[PDB]
């Protein structure tokens, strides 16, 4: 054999008991749900391409605002955990891309089979559909953020500052390096299995970097006790431990790294000459990522390692101020670590054929109907 | 055949009911 045509039918009376079993209740890392990646989304498009085959706008209407809606309720109820904000964020992209597809617009096609520009749909054009979903995934994306970055706050000082240096969960008790890397992996293989899009996770992981990088230079700039050459060699240490985690992952190219550029000058500051007039134009050579208040701010918290090193002079300090007085700077000395940088959601196509799609049985959906 | 533009409630408009 039989030939289906890759929709799903269901009775108007069923619509919320189709939600309920789909969207409210469905458990993020339950097995049936995740034999396929994004098996929510293609099965909410292919209800909405019956709709579209029956002619029925308020059918769409109705089952798209039941859906939203559904999403938002459940992570107003569990938006807490970050397993199922990462579930709803990957489907709903996954609806998007499917709403794209399969639009019958030649730009959304280029990858597509034969037999999948035969699934396109036929009556309706859902572009304004498609912008309340880009909406409801940007909120979901932020949402993700918060949450992740809640996880991580309590480790990252110990983890990255104070601690010195198979894997512990902790040593005696405290956050270390090695904690930042096993929740970092936990988030990143929740991901995959969800099916996020690679330019999505890429940004997330982009966007923790930069709240681990932001945290630790905040507080080595808040401390008296972290400028010092040695607290340098420990940064240098842990951000190269960060950087091999990206190779692991495969997210060399995220832009990740990147954002720590102010951290790592920051260690670099704390570790160069600073007493002759070429150490003061290789600082502001150097110290592009730096604001001038934040490296004043390190040259003044610097600590000698032993008494054959010296303070940096008060006369050293002022000739890079001098020195970098056309700077269009920012005065502030803290980086804003609540930064989200602007998310994207680029065409992600499936090779998923929607017509050998099967329903798993345990999800409760037996009165949908395959056509 | 012409695929006619349907219109959505904003995000917005579905948070009310």
């Amino acid at each position: 054999e039989k030939d289906f045509q890759g929709m799903l039918e269901y009775k108007k009376e069923d619509e919320q008991k189709l939600v309920k079993n789909l969207i409210l209740e469905l458990k993020p890392r339950g097995v049936a749900v995740n034999l396929i990646p994004g098996l929510p989304a293609y099965i909410l498009f292919m209800c909405v391409r019956h709709a579209d085959y029956l002619n029925d706008d308020q059918k769409v209407r109705s089952l798209l605002t039941s859906t939203i809606n559904s999403i938002k309720k459940v992570l107003k109820k569990r938006g807490d955990d970050f397993e199922t904000v990462s579930f709803w964020l990957s489907n709903t992209c996954r609806f998007l891309h499917c709403l794209k597809q399969y639009s019958g617009e030649e730009g959304f096609m280029k990858h597509n089979t034969s037999r999948q520009n035969e699934h396109c749909l036929t009556n309706f054009d859902l572009a304004e559909y498609r912008q309340v979903l880009s909406d409801l995934a940007i909120q979901i994306y932020q949402q993700l953020v918060r949450v992740l970055e809640n996880i991580l706050q309590p480790m990252i000082v110990s983890g990255m500052l104070e601690h010195e240096t198979t894997s512990s969960i902790a040593d005696e008790g405290t956050y270390t390096l090695d904690s930042i890397l096993r929740q970092l992996n936990s988030f990143h293989s929740v991901m995959c299995q969800h099916g996020m899009d690679p330019e999505l996770i890429k940004q997330v992981v982009k966007q923790m970097f930069y709240i681990i990088g932001a945290i630790t230079l905040n507080n080595l700039l808040l401390r008296k006790d972290m400028c010092s050459w040695s607290k340098g060699m420990q940064i240098r240490y842990n951000v190269s431990q960060l950087e091999e985690w990206l190779r692991d992952k495969n997210l060399m190219n995220s832009g990740a790294k990147e954002t720590l550029e102010p951290l790592i000058q920051a260690a670099q500051l704390l570790q160069v000459k600073k007493k002759t007039d070429d150490d003061a134009e290789a600082i502001c050579s150097m110290c592009n990522a730096l604001t001038t208040a934040q490296i004043v701010k390190v040259l003044n918290l610097y600590t000698p390692v032993n008494e054959f090193e010296e303070r940096v002079s008060v006369s050293f300090i002022r000739t890079i101020q001098m020195r970098l007085r056309d700077r269009k700077d920012s005065p502030q000395l803290l980086m804003d670590a609540k930064h989200i940088f602007p998310v994207t959601f680029p065409f992600n196509p499936s090779s998923l054929a929607l017509e050998t799609i099967q329903i798993p049985a345990s999800l409760g959906l037996g009165f949908i109907s395959r056509v | 055949r012409p695929r006619v533009l349907l219109k959505a409630p904003t995000l917005a408009e579905m948070e009310e009911m």
